[PDB]
């Protein structure tokens, strides 16, 4: 009757990951950095779990205008999966600060190596503002009122952060002062 | 004929071979300016582990290369 | 009066790595920079393939240590390898016999490389039970600490 994913939990460790890839790339104000997001996303529940980042370029003043290392996503997962069976690759990040007229495009490159619909989530690294400083959306094709034609759009999440026993314990840990 | 050997480390140490060296040897060339045992070091070059049987013709190891060292890795 | 200070995502990454082995020991490698005589900064780790049991761990793939630093590279992590961690579930911090082993071998090529031990058992909300040591062979304990204004409202925002 509904869709099947309804939320996305995002362990910490993923929102430093994205923070300090931002910070090593030295990426520019207006530049951002892109990665891969990996967890389980069966359940309702989409759980982002851990990410690495990926190379990335693009052109500051086009959009069409991108290079996404494809041989590197392909090399990297592989790592990973020899660490880690269970954190299986499910989307992509970027740094933001809110959706880009590239990120379908983009986006429909990553189905290739997601067994679901891709999950986009855009961390906010700049913080700016209360409430999280995450957004995820999976893109879907909807049939518009036309109503034949259809029209390729992102679909809004709601996002929570939650962290295993591990995490809650590093995190408290470092919140001492 | 000079070759380079870079660790994880950073710190890179230069060697000087010949292309007629086993593998078995080349480590126990590393031992003599560094301390490390053989049977700690693992040879990487070309994404491939070398093996101690075969030598630098097996490898096409030429002059100045650069071979990488990763460490045996053991806790208890 | 030397310091290893590590970072965020290192402390994250080394406690979920060592309560994900349980009851089996896991290690890896830590990247990182000597900013100068007293100060070592922990930016960075990574596990490699590896076999454990109760009491012991030893990494399996060599290639994949290499190849891992490259692609950190492409990425903007430059730093190297500082020194490697692993775990002590259950019988807390302190360098074994086969650590020493492992630890020399790393000094040889740095002489400010770093081992670090966590337990993972005792590690609790509000202790956490992890520790930082080099040589000279007996071997001696280093003052952990941790460093950012970016990490911290992050942090802030579980709860
Ligand atoms: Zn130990």
């Amino acid at each position: 009757m509904s869709l099947q994913h309804e939320k996305v939990t995002i362990a910490p460790l993923v929102l430093l990951s994205a923070l300090d890839h931002y910070e090593r790339t030295q990426t520019k104000e207006n530049k951002r950095c892109v990665g891969v997001i990996l967890g389980d996303a069966n359940s309702s529940t989409i759980r982002v779990t851990n990410s690495f980042a990926l190379p990335f370029e693009e052109d500051e003043k086009n959009s069409d205008v991108w290079f996404l290392d494809h041989n590197y996503i392909e090399n990297m997962n592989e790592m990973c999966k020899k660490i880690n069976a269970k954190e299986k690759l499910i989307g992509w990040y970027h740094s933001g600060p809110k959706l880009r007229a590239s990120d379908l495009k983009i986006n429909e490159l990553f189905k290739k190596y997601t067994q679901n619909n891709p999950l986009l989530l855009i961390v906010d690294v700049k913080q700016q503002g209360v409430g999280l400083p995450t957004d995820a959306y999976v893109a879907i094709e909807q049939v518009k009122d036309d109503g034949t034609s259809t029209e390729k759009t992102f679909l809004h999440l709601p996002c929570t952060i939650e962290a295993e026993e591990a995490e809650e314990i590093g995190v408290e840990h470092l919140l001492r002062d | 004929m000079q070759i380079f050997v870079k660790t994880l480390t950073g710190k890179t140490i230069t060697l000087e071979v010949e292309s007629s060296d086993t593998i078995d040897n080349v480590k126990s060339k590393i031992q003599d300016k560094e301390g490390i045992p053989p049977d700690q070091q693992r040879l990487i070059f070309a994404g491939k582990q070398l093996e101690d049987g075969r030598t630098l013709s097996d490898y096409n190891i030429q002059k100045e290369s650069t071979l990488h060292l990763v460490l045996r890795l053991r806790g208890g | 009066k030397e310091t290893v200070y590590i970072s965020s995502i290192a402390l994250l990454k080394m406690l979920k790595h060592g309560r994900a082995g349980v009851p089996m020991e896991v290690m890896g490698l830590m990247l990182g920079e000597f900013v100068d005589d007293y100060t070592v900064n922990v930016v960075d780790v990574f596990a490699m393939p590896q076999s454990g049991t109760g009491v012991s761990v030893e990494a399996v793939d060599d290639v994949f240590q290499a190849k891992m630093m490259d692609m950190l590279k492409q990425t903007g992590r430059d730093q190297m390898v500082v020194g490697w961690y692993h775990s002590h579930p259950g019988f807390g911090c302190w360098l074994s016999s086969v650590d020493v082993n492992t630890q020399k071998s790393f000094e040889q090529l740095n002489s400010r490389a770093v081992a670090v031990v966590v337990d993972p058992i005792q590690s609790v909300k509000g202790k956490v039970v992890i520790d930082a040591f080099r040589l000279i062979r007996h071997y001696y304990s280093l003052n952990i600490d941790y460093h950012t204004a970016k990490e911290t409202k992050m942090l802030m925002n579980l709860h």
